[PDB]
């Protein structure tokens, strides 16, 4: 729904410390695993890395 | 409720729609989904939208499903203040035959434990998900028949589906 | 032991959102459970309330 | 490069409770038998805590620890009982 409570502005993303920031630092959460911004990791076999929020695997 | 409409017009309830036709709304009777209620100390609400309160202090059984067994909600009440006129909730078990035969526990905090055990959130089982709403309170939802509230300060909420 | 780390000075203790705090708002964790600084609390039988971090039981 | 293999994550696996299966996750993050979990994870044995809000601490029974598997620096300690 159009819910009531402490957001931040859309430029700004929540954080899991209480901040909230920006998409470059938020951090992806792939298998649940929480890759920092800049994380290049991978197999033989598959390729990934994250991004900016986003974790872009590849094979 | 004292205010006009033309004819044709379609205002709508939150459980269905009504239309104007020669002065009489016509309307649909297909049920919608009950809420019970407990907050501030004892006040309680039922599905059927009544109100009442009960200051007793013992582990009450809130909700359960009647014909078959598919979950079953505890209360946990205690006094609250200096009062004796003050009994607030502390923390509510769920119990869900489904999966395990396992026991949730609400926890006073945000906190959830389940078999004796703290978990984070989310808690994506199967069935069940569990994470925070606003970051200060904690959302159960068991398949799609089924929501709780946060029961931290004590504000417990139900959405039960027409199925029940 | 004598670790190295994020501290922060010891008037304030550590809250859950990353700020840490004195001990006046630091909640209680009864049975795990997350206690507001202020908090009168208690069965027919048992009565309880959270003080300062510390959660003050009796019968 | 090819000549760059970090650690992604660990498995542990404890056949004294419940025959478990513990996974330490590139976060801080842990998760016991596909569950997502928070810290502290006080079960009979094992004591699974942060140490700084920055590194995870297994702590099964006394003869045992662990360290953050996060960017991959594992470690161990065994008592000489092994």
């Amino acid at each position: 729904a159009c819910l009531e409570g402490c957001f931040c502005p859309p430029g700004l993303y929540m954080d899991e410390r209480g901040d909230c920031v920006p998409k470059a630092q938020c951090p992806c959460y792939y298998d649940g695993e929480i890759f920092q911004p800049e994380d290049i990791f991978s197999d033989h076999h598959t390729m990934c890395y994250c991004e900016d929020g986003f974790m872009h695997c590849t094979m | 409720s004292g205010k006009r409409y033309p004819p044709g017009t379609s205002l709508s309830r939150d459980c269905n729609t009504c239309i104007c036709r020669n002065s009489q709304w016509i309307c649909s009777n297909e049920e919608c989904p009950g809420e019970c209620l407990v907050t501030g100390q004892s006040h309680f609400k039922s599905f059927d939208n009544r109100y009442f309160t009960f200051s007793g202090i013992c582990q009450y059984l809130l909700a359960r499903d009647c014909q078959d067994h598919s979950f079953s909600i505890v209360i946990e009440t205690v006094q609250c203040a200096d009062d004796r006129d003050a009994v607030c909730t502390r923390s509510v078990t769920v119990r869900l035959p489904g999966l395990h035969n396992s026991l949730v526990k609400l926890k006073h905090g945000a906190g959830v434990a389940m078999d004796g055990q703290d978990v984070q959130l989310p808690l994506l089982k199967g069935d069940l998900r569990i994470q925070h709403t606003v970051t200060a309170s904690v959302r159960l939802s068991y398949g799609e028949d089924l929501q709780m509230d946060w029961d931290g300060r004590g504000r417990l909420l139900v959405k039960l589906s027409p199925v029940y």
